[PDB]
């Protein structure tokens, strides 16, 4: 678990910094602590992960 | 014009947004110009060539 940035729903893509877990085969990230998480990925193991060398 | 563009901004009314909506109407009467003068000049060409 741990801060991560990503990118928002504003036009540029705007990059923006929450809070993520890994559990269960499963990313998912946090809304406001306390309230209900949001899914990232529906299972890791169905997954690649990307090193992205071209952004 | 901008490249692939999302809700926030827009429905916060922002100047960003609101630049960006003027600066693509523009393209388009750009793009509309092109257009016509693509088209009238293909038709002389298919005229020419016949």
């Amino acid at each position: 678990e741990g801060h991560l940035f990503k990118r928002a729903s504003n036009a540029f893509k705007t990059w923006s910094r929450r809070w993520f877990t890994i559990q269960s085969n499963q990313l998912v990230y946090q809304k406001k602590y306390k309230d209900p998480v949001t899914v990232v990925v529906d299972d890791l193991r169905l997954c690649t992960v990307k090193l992205c060398p071209d952004s | 014009m901008t490249v692939k563009l999302d809700f926030e901004e827009c429905l916060k009314d922002s100047p960003r947004f609101r630049a960006s909506i003027e600066l693509v109407e523009a393209e388009v009467s750009e793009l509309e110009t092109r257009l016509e003068k693509l088209l009238k000049l293909g038709t002389g060409l298919l005229e020419s060539g016949r």
